[PDB]
């Protein structure tokens, strides 16, 4: 029962690890295809916003910093593709909603013969 | 690099048993023939660094 | 007879709390260690106390009526209550019979709680305490197991919005990832019970109120109108989120069993993949079928006969379940298998090996992939060819008949009756085509006066 509590330390880790944004996705591409290596990103990591304590500070201050501490790095369409392919869940497009989509478009094709 | 095919689309080699050629010309074979179960698993619970 | 005095002391404490905050804390002080009779007679007596006294609104999120000391009383004492239950049911098979009986009665207490509790935020502890009891390689000495499976089944049949089911299957996934899928098939039947996933659809007598009271009533009605519409929108989004993540959990559970290849579990795996299929991403339908083709091709390198029959029946049931919207290797799967089916002696076997309970409404619920032995698998594969999922094929009608007649020579009696009953239905469809030689006199009086 130790692994029942030790594997969860990796399961919760890989939630703070997984990519959510387009801005993180581009940099993951820039690693994957050989454009930027580890050494290049460690240079880029030193921002306008580095060397900041975060654990001692009250939440009403950090919730105003974190909103406004986002450096607008350039994106790609190549990254936006994959991040839309990452978020799309299972029940996003079932048989039901496909049949319903055609049921919508048939009604539209009828409404343009009503005139 | 060890794969030696540039900014070309990987649309090519989708019908080949190899991904390109390398320096001193030999066939870089596609490494594994995975199961249909594992491929469906990786489209529900996607891999760690996907 | 000290037991009788203790019974009456606890009885007095029950009549105190049911009809007060120090008494419940005293009842938790009763069950600590070393005294088994106080550890069992009160623990099962606190169950109707908690059944009557638990407020279902998610208690503990931190005037005259305090309702804060009472709720710190209920919650803090409930921590050590369930924590005591944790220490009770963790005892392995190599223990004292008193301690083991304490474990059986503890899980009995827990499964009684779950039907009324699991509302407030001390549920995950009880869910671990029952799923860790179910997920064991050996069940032949626990009478509770069948009943706990039943309670989880009911839990997944009232759960409309999907919050309960997701909180169960996260813990359940943890257990199935630590232990390399050593499950008892009844647990995949409780996986089938999930109703989250599928859809299948006066003027005279008035108490007089003040003007300020009536205006308060109008405002309260308007607040409740907002609560109706907002909770409808929230739960409609919650159902979508829970479907999206439960289907991720359910399928990865299934396909990892399809890695390990346990001989008994595949039937229940394909129970799930056909029921909870057609609610996936609709790009996965081609992927599911290509998996079924793969699991056919694995058997083509040589128990496995069961697996290939399952693949055929499952595929046709999948496409016949596509109710809302608008197959070569599977018909050819049968056309190749029919020698191997009849060449085996294991055609008739009741199949009650490791499964304990027949899950829910087995009279109404038709287990459309693993109905009986294998005789009804041949029947339902052929029914799912020539009566469901078109594939008309008069050529294949003549071919399947000519292979069945080279299978009558290798059949038990009941199976040959059923096969000839299907050939009667093929004479209904395609007009071309104790004893031992029964009723073949009938069908061979449908060759000679017809052809």
């Amino acid at each position: 029962s130790e692994e029942e509590k030790n594997q969860t330390k990796k399961e919760k880790h890989s939630r703070d690890i997984d990519i959510a944004t387009v801005e993180a996705m581009t940099l993951a591409h820039q690693l994957a295809l050989g454009q930027k290596n580890k050494h290049d990103l460690v240079d880029e990591g030193f921002n306008r916003y580095t060397f900041r304590d975060t654990e001692n500070l009250p939440d009403w201050f950090l919730e105003d910093e974190k909103e406004h501490s986002k450096i607008n790095k350039p994106i790609t369409k190549e990254a936006a593709m994959a991040i839309k392919e990452k978020i799309k869940a299972m029940n996003a497009r079932p048989i039901k909603k496909v049949a319903e989509a055609k049921a919508r478009k048939r009604m539209r094709a009828v409404a343009r013969l009503e005139k | 690099t060890q794969n030696t095919i540039g900014n070309i689309p990987l649309s090519a080699y989708d019908e080949m048993p190899h991904i390109g050629y390398d320096i001193n010309g030999k066939r870089i074979m596609r490494p594994a023939k995975g199961s249909a179960l594992d491929q469906l698993l990786d489209s529900i619970e996607l891999p760690e660094g996907w | 007879e000290k037991i009788l005095q203790l019974k009456e002391d606890i009885a007095d404490l029950v009549t105190k709390v049911m009809e007060n905050t120090a008494a419940l804390g005293r009842l938790c002080k009763m069950v600590e260690s070393k005294n088994p009779n106080t550890c069992k007679f009160s623990m099962l007596a606190l169950v109707p106390v908690f059944k009557s006294i638990i407020p279902g609104y998610r208690i503990r999120p931190l005037e005259v009526s305090k309702l804060r000391n009472f709720e710190q009383a209920l919650v803090y004492n409930y921590k050590n209550y369930v924590g005591r239950l944790q220490s009770l049911s963790k005892t392995p098979s190599n223990a004292a019979p008193i301690q083991v009986s304490l474990g059986i009665l503890a899980t009995q207490a827990a499964k009684e709680l779950i039907s009324t509790a699991s509302h407030f935020n001390f549920r995950t502890d009880i869910f671990t305490l029952l799923l860790r009891r179910i997920c064991k390689p050996r069940i032949s000495t626990d009478p509770t197991s069948i009943q706990i499976i039943q309670t989880f089944e009911t839990l997944l049949n009232e759960d409309e919005e999907g919050s309960i089911s997701f909180e169960i299957l996260r813990i359940f996934n943890k257990i199935l990832k630590t232990r390399n899928f050593n499950i008892e098939e009844s647990v995949l039947n409780m996986l089938l019970s999930l109703d989250v996933l599928h859809d299948y659809d006066k003027k005279k007598d008035r108490v007089h109120l003040s003007k300020k009271q009536r205006k308060a009533r109008k405002e309260m009605q308007q607040i409740e109108e907002e609560m109706r519409n907002a909770e409808q929108a929230v739960s409609a989004e919650e159902r979508e989120r829970n479907q999206s993540e439960i289907l991720k959990i359910v399928f990865t559970i299934y396909l990892n069993i399809l890695k390990n290849n346990a001989k008994t579990l595949i039937g229940s795996v394909l129970e799930g993949l056909t029921k909870f299929g057609n609610m996936a991403n609709f790009d996965l339908l081609g992927d599911f079928l290509e998996v079924m083709k793969e699991l056919i091709s694995d058997t083509e390198f040589d128990a496995e006969v069961r697996k290939a029959l399952l693949c055929i029946v499952s595929a046709f049931s999948l496409i016949s379940n596509t109710q809302y919207m608008k197959l070569s290797k599977f018909v050819d799967g049968l056309y190749a298998l029919l020698p191997y089916i009849c060449l085996d002696a294991d055609i008739e076997l009741s199949y009650r090996s490791l499964r304990l309970a027949d899950p829910l409404n087995n009279e109404i619920i038709k287990p459309s992939v693993n109905v009986s032995t294998k005789a009804e698998l041949l029947l339902k594969a052929l029914d799912h060819v020539f009566f469901r999922s078109k594939s008309g094929t008069k050529e294949r009608a003549t071919a399947f008949t000519k292979r069945l007649y080279m299978c009558i020579s290798h059949t038990p009696e009941k199976t040959s009756i059923a096969i000839l009953k299907f050939i009667d239905k093929l004479m209904n469809r395609y007009p071309e085509i104790a004893a031992t030689l029964w009723d073949n006199a009938l069908l061979e009086k449908h060759y000679c006066p017809v052809v």
